[PDB]
């Protein structure tokens, strides 16, 4: 349980699991959404889908090959999969297919077949999944005039006025030999991959890609998207919180893990730990909400979401909530802190321990782009059990205790109070 | 829910003084209701010390 | 108040007639311009009160379209008068735009309204 | 009792006691998705609030989930902590309490809302009329409580004594030293459980061709199909599946949904065509029957089916179906079909 | 344009207008049964509150009924006052207004409340499914609207000009001086609509026979049987339907209801057994078609029949089927079957 | 008020104790026939107070045919006492009926309550 | 419904004076808040008037 590193002017990562059925080959660019402007926005997208559109897929069924790919706002990645004897062949379709020949991909009429499947994908994403579009958009206010604003899926009216032209501007400036790392995750040996490469030469291109002229930069403010016809009401509320590389990194995610995740119709989550149950169930003023902490290369927000029918008692939802975050600066016992040690260890051990190859390249890849190492779980869990209450009363006196909020919503939002009486929550005045 | 919305006695101080919806556009002419209560409080305390001495 | 039944009435007197046309509808524009709630971009329907059962029933029966527009222009005007400034002039309600998108749902709520009544207070012949 | 678990250097483990209680062995509808909604309540020694405050100071979780053969009970964890965990699981299968205001608090409100969820989504609803009409009385009873046959606190409790016997269980670990799972288990009281018998039958089941059923509904329209597998032929219809979804097809955009589901005596393929316009529902399945009649070759298909099937694989005993090589060919027979939505505008069996 | 009266010394009179109109005629699941609650709604001349009030003060009702041949559409007053009832409908048939808030307010609310009655009955359930299975797209359409289909106002006044023409009308009349009501007709309003054509097919319907259907359902369990008729048998099936239900019969304790739909084209003979306890409705319907395929003879009940079809035929045009005297024998043949309640509990079609 | 968990200890503890309860047992007895609650056609868990949220949920626990004959007795009580008679003798509850048929709903609803409040407030060892 | 039960202040008489839910067993004794109202109101009155005379 050990990653190896080596540059040949080409980084090559690699975790090796003997006991595996497969693997996993591919390559990771350290450019995201986050790396682009409004005018070509969704250019990601919109590369994703060439490269798993019907005549590439189709070739590499042929020979055994599954193909995935993902866009995030830091970084993208194209994802190769077969039989553990069949990497070498794995290899040349990502060589062929992608980095050196695509004219074949950017054609005519594979162009026009896939901006239309993706404008149907986007405007599907608007009209019915509310949840995440409500997180979209608190981004969006967040972040207002800066690189960390920007959707990842696009948005319907930048989308429409693409053409191959940007497609083909947007490979020059971002896929490059400077900003890649080829990755292999399963049942692969490190030095097979690293001589299957040098037997080849595998470039893409040099580098220099473009500096990005402004820094992230977070800003309170709110933004309300009412509807009157839905039968919920779905809001998000964070704070300005931690990057990646940061001394805070694994305290925020503690804090975030004393409050949790409920649903009100599973009977064992309404038996957790956690003392913002005994206020909501009385009432039932929600069916469930999500503590989240989320970390960038610039910036971070902490915070979270929920959704609600009882449309009459949105206020009392809030003013609770934002109480309970008070006691982390005051009252936070050592109980709770215990607890959330050991199920934040079960939490991430599940994430970076399943089983699927494809979901430990993409980690991978984004943590050495940024680190140029991976910390192994072993030394992530011995920083965690080092935590005590006066490392999260400190955080939380500098990151919550009257500080500003970004806020969005849609849905049955009427009863929802205007701004200055949500932040004024943010304090206790009786300390 | 919270006290102030509970409580029989303060549940009509929170609908009359803190939670009552106003129209966003009123002007400074609808603040004259609350000078009269000031007033009628004036009167009433500041009269009360004078009939101590009054025949 | 007065009946947009009797209102109409009237109007109509006035409009078919020649001279009187002439002489009481150069009045009755200026007064619509000094009046001022194009600047703030209303259309006059928008001022009629509502808290009526008659005109609660006309809001009901108007088209879903006509009716989240309206909640806009209601919106807009609060906000444009909190701030004690008005509208930009591309912003205003032109003439033609300043339609009675309403009244014949009020009209017809009215006649119904008036043969109900006059039905249950009938005189009859033997 | 049989018993079986894989090392590994990793941080988490799991555990999973797996028993033949599924809804195709249940004497009323809906009486094992019950018994799946009582177990992690109250038990005779422990409550259900102090077990869940209990294993989040020592990190782990539990889980148990219901399908058609198998009722499976799941903890997730830290290794070092194997004991406790087994001792949890023998405990609920062993002295649950069983409590009326559990049955009207808890568990009924809660098998409310799975139905509840379930019955807004057209392709379930599909799935299970072919598996009514394709087989009758094993397979094809209901996987959901509906309320239609009233079920009794004594009919569950009845129902946990036939199914939870020691020849009728497996025990399996992911990441566990099995030397000391084996020692752990033998010293637990689910060592103690009453020794039954095992409920498989190794008879092939019975099964019926050529059926037809229709339903109304508000929403979006469905036609599917469904033809019965018995063991032999169960590598071809695999090959199928994944082709009619791969891009090697040319109807793969035409098709919503296609799998093999699969069981120790059998499978039943299905095939599942969604749309908004019932039009377009309509000359779709057409075309899709017309051409599986004439016939394709699914050799191009073989390599790309080992590699999904030992993705899908990956953490489970694998009924081994390593035979894809003798795969080529593959002509529509005769099958069952059922239509969901708007039935007036939706094709009808005999003009397929 | 056809019309026709009989006399008689009473005081009451009735006037009815039948149009060629019902469900087996419906462009959409459920036209004919939004048009029939839009009659009697407001007229471009006069609205529905006067019409209810003029009425009242003269002495008469108005009424509009549905079914699956025909609309028909009723007066009932007292004898004098015919040339009010008769201007009255011509115009409900000419120029109905058909305004929007009508449709919300006052039409929709009431198909509304008609399904929510009907969808709580068992028998009336098995009585559709037999029509869909035994026909299909004539006789089989939906009777009541269930929104499954989206019904716009354009719609139903497109209905509207199809079925009301001059051709497609019957006028008649009980306790009416026919010479009077000729005269009040062509000077009325219904003899200036569009001559359109008649609808009726003479033509034989389609049918199909061995088919099935299972619907679960919460509350009494029901099993049916069905089998089309045509114009040749059709006296036979009505002295069967009248002998299973009389006291002539071992096995009329065991049935719940019996009888023979007629039309112009045939008709459809129905059966229903009926209980709470499903083991009841098994056994029984199992008795019913064991003896049926055995044979009986029906010559002893020719004058009961003859009694019941004088009393039922009383006020009707009757389809003289006055030929009972050659009836003598039934054999079941060949028949449709539908199940409701607790299906798992209840036989299938081919263990009868 | 005193729980009836210490109720149940202090009462437990006399029963057990041979010259103690052979003490406090005919005081105990004619203390109940002296109250005379029987007279009104009452049992004694009839007149435990109701409104706080243990009792409440001892009371929606309760049987249904247990629960509709509660509802009986206490509406016959009131009447009887606002005509300031009481029952017939052949109505009267007897000894071997007034049992404690709600005790064992509000013990458990008791021990579930303190049991999850100790959890709240629990001091952890490392 | 009533007008006893629509108007703002004869809803408050109703609901405190007229519909009022009563157990149907209270005694006499339940007699004495209603006598203490009507003592201050003799109180108060014939206070008032000999206010008029007094210095
Ligand atoms: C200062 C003046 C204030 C004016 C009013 C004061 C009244 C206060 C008296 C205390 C009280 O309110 O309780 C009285 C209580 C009986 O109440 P209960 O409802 O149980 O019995 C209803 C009755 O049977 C039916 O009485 P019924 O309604 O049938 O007839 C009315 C009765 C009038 O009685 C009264 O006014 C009651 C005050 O008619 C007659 O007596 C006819 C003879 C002319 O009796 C007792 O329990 C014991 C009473 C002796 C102790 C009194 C000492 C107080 C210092
Ligand atoms: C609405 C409330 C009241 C109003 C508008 C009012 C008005 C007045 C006015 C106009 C005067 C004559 C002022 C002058 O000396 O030129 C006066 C005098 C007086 N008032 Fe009041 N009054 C009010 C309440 C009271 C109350 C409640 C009291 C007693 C508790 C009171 C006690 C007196 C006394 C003792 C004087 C004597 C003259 C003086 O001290 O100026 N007033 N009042
Ligand atoms: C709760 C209401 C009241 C109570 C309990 C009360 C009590 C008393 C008592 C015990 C006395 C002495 C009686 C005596 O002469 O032996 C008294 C005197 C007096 N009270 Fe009141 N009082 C009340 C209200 C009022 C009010 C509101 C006023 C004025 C408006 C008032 C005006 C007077 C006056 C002028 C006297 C002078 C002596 C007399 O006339 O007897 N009282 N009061
Ligand atoms: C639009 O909505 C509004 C709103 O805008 C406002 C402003 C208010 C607030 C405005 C008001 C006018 C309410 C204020 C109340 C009053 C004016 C009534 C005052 C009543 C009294 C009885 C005043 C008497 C005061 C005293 C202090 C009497 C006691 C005397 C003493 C202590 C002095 C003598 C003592 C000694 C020891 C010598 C609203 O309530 C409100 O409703 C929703
Ligand atoms: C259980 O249900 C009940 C209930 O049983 C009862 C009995 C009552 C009845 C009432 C009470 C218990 C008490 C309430 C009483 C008050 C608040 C008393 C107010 C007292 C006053 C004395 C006000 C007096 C005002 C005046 C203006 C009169 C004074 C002087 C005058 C007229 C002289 C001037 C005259 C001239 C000509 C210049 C309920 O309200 C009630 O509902 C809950
Ligand atoms: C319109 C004229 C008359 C009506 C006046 C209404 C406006 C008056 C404002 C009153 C100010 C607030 C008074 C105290 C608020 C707290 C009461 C309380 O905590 O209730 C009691 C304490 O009991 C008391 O001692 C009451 C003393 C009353 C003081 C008299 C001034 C405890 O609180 P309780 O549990 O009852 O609240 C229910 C919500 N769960
Ligand atoms: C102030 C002490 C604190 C406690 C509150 C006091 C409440 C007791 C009040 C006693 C009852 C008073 C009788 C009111 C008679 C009915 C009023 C009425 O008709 O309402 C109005 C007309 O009233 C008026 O114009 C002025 C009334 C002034 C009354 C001054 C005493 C009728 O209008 P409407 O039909 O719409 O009814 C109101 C619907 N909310």
């Amino acid at each position: 349980a050990e990653v190896t590193q080596l540059s040949n002017g080409i980084v090559v990562a690699t975790e090796h699991n003997p006991s595996a059925h497969t693997a996993s080959v591919g390559v990771v660019f350290g450019s995201g959404a986050a790396n682009e402007n409004p005018y070509n926005n969704g250019v990601s997208n919109l590369w994703k889908n060439i490269f798993l559109s019907k005549e590439n897929s189709a070739v590499a069924a042929k020979e055994g090959l599954a193909l995935s790919s993902n866009i995030s706002r830091d970084f993208q990645s194209y994802i190769v999969s077969s039989l553990p004897g069949s990497t070498d062949k794995s290899l040349d379709f990502l060589n062929q297919s992608f980095i050196q020949q695509k004219a074949n991909l950017l054609s005519s009429s594979n162009f026009e077949a896939t901006k239309k499947s993706v404008l149907k994908q986007v405007q599907d994403f608007e009209e019915n999944d509310h949840p995440n579009r409500v997180l979209e958009h608190l981004h969006s206010t967040a972040f207002q005039n800066t690189p960390l604003s920007l959707p990842t899926r696009g948005t319907l009216e930048s989308l429409e006025n693409l053409v191959v032209a940007d497609l083909e501007s947007f490979a020059n400036n971002h896929f490059l030999n400077s900003n890649a790392v080829v990755v292999g995750t399963g049942n692969i040996k490190h030095e097979d991959l690293v001589n299957s490469i040098e037997s080849k030469n595998l470039s893409l291109q040099t580098g220099t890609k473009p500096v990005l002229k402004k820094k992230a930069a977070f800003l309170g403010s709110e933004v309300r998207l009412r509807d009157d016809t839905l039968p919920k009401a779905w809001i998000s509320l964070a704070v300005e919180g931690e990057p990646v590389n940061s001394p805070n990194y694994f305290v925020a995610k503690l804090a975030a893990q004393i409050f949790g995740s409920y649903n009100a119709f599973e009977p064992a989550s309404r038996l957790q730990g956690i003392k913002l149950l005994d206020n909501i169930q009385e009432y039932q003023l929600c069916d469930n909400f999500n503590h989240f902490s989320l970390s960038y290369k610039d910036s971070g927000l902490w915070g979270f979401s929920t959704a609600t029918r009882n449309v009459t008692m949105i206020d009392d939802l809030i003013h609770f909530t934002l109480k309970q975050w008070n006691r982390l600066t005051i009252s936070v016992t050592d109980t709770e802190v215990e607890r959330a040690k050991s199920l934040l260890k079960l939490q991430l051990g599940q994430l970076y321990e399943s089983g699927n190859p494809v979901n430990d390249a993409n980690l991978l890849g984004a943590e050495v782009l940024i680190k140029g190492s991976k910390l192994s779980l072993g030394e992530a869990f011995k920083k965690i059990d080092a935590i005590t209450v006066k490392d999260v009363k400190a955080w939380a006196g500098k990151r919550l205790w009257d500080q500003d909020i970004a806020i969005a919503g849609t849905g049955q939002i009427e009863g929802l109070l205007d701004y200055m009486r949500i932040r004024s929550d943010m304090s206790m005045m009786r300390w | 829910m919270a006290f102030r919305k509970s409580n029989v006695y303060l549940s009509l101080v929170n609908s009359y003084i803190i939670d009552s919806p106003q129209p966003s556009s009123i002007n400074y002419w609808w603040n004259m209701g609350s000078l009269l209560g000031l007033c009628l409080v004036i009167q009433i305390v500041t009269g009360i010390f004078m009939a101590m001495h009054y025949s | 108040p007065q009946s947009f039944t009797s209102i109409a009435r009237i109007g109509d007197y006035i409009l078919k007639s020649p001279v009187l046309s002439k002489l009481c509808v150069p009045v009755a524009n200026q007064f619509i311009n000094l009046a001022g709630y194009k600047k703030l971009g209303l259309k006059f329907d928008d001022l009629i009160a509502e808290e009526n059962p008659i005109m609660q029933t006309a809001l009901r029966r108007l088209p879903e379209d006509e009716s989240y527009a309206r909640a806009y222009r209601i919106i807009r005007a609060h906000q444009t008068e909190l701030t004690h400034h008005l509208l930009p002039r591309n912003e205003w309600i032109k003439a033609q735009e300043d339609v009675p998108y309403l009244l014949p749902y009020i009209l017809e709520a009215e006649a119904a309204a008036k043969e109900k009544d006059e039905l249950d207070n009938i005189e009859v012949s033997k | 009792l049989t018993v079986s678990a894989r090392d590994a250097p990793t941080k988490i483990s799991t555990l999973a006691v797996k028993v033949h209680g599924g809804s195709r062995y249940a004497t009323k509808d809906g009486v094992a998705h019950l018994l799946n909604r009582f177990n992690f309540q109250n038990t005779n020694t422990r409550s259900a609030l102090k077990l869940v405050r209990e294993s989040e100071l020592l990190g782990g979780t539990f889980k148990s989930t219901l399908d058609r053969e198998y009722i499976t009970l799941k903890a997730t964890f830290l290794k070092d902590d194997l004991p406790y965990y087994v001792n949890a699981l023998a405990d609920v299968l062993y002295k649950t309490a069983f409590k009326p205001h559990e049955l009207t608090e808890s568990v009924l409100p809660a098998a409310r809302y799975d139905y509840a969820v379930a019955e807004q989504c057209p392709v379930k609803s599909a799935e299970d009329q072919l598996y009514a009409i394709t087989f009758r009385k094993g397979l094809g009873n209901p996987l959901l409580y509906d309320g239609v046959e009233r079920v009794s606190l004594q009919d569950i409790k009845d129902f946990a004594d036939k199914v939870y016997t020691k020849e009728n269980l497996e025990v399996s670990g992911e990441n566990v030293v099995e030397a000391d799972l084996k020692r752990f288990v033998d010293e637990s009281l689910l060592s103690t459980l009453p020794a039954g018998k095992s409920l498989v039958s190794k008879s092939e089941p019975k099964f019926f061709l050529g059926e037809e059923n229709r339903v109304r509904f508000i929403g979006d329209s469905v036609a599917a199909i469904g033809i019965p597998v018995n063991k032999a032929s169960l590598a071809q219809y695999e090959v199928l599946a994944n082709y009619l979804t791969s891009a090697l097809s040319e109807l793969s955009g035409l098709i919503s949904s296609a799998k093999l589901d699969k069981f120790t005596d059998g499978g039943l393929f299905t095939l599942f065509v969604r749309d908004q316009d019932s039009a377009v529902v309509s000359s779709n399945i057409k075309k899709i029957v017309a051409d599986l009649k004439k016939g394709k070759d699914l050799s191009p298909a073989i390599n790309y089916t080992k590699l999904k099937n030992a993705v899908q694989n990956e953490s489970v005993s694998s009924p081994i179906e390593l035979n894809f090589d003798a795969v080529k060919d593959f002509k529509l027979g005769k099958f069952n079909y059922v239509a969901v939505g708007d039935v007036s505008n939706l094709p009808y069996l005999d003009e397929l």
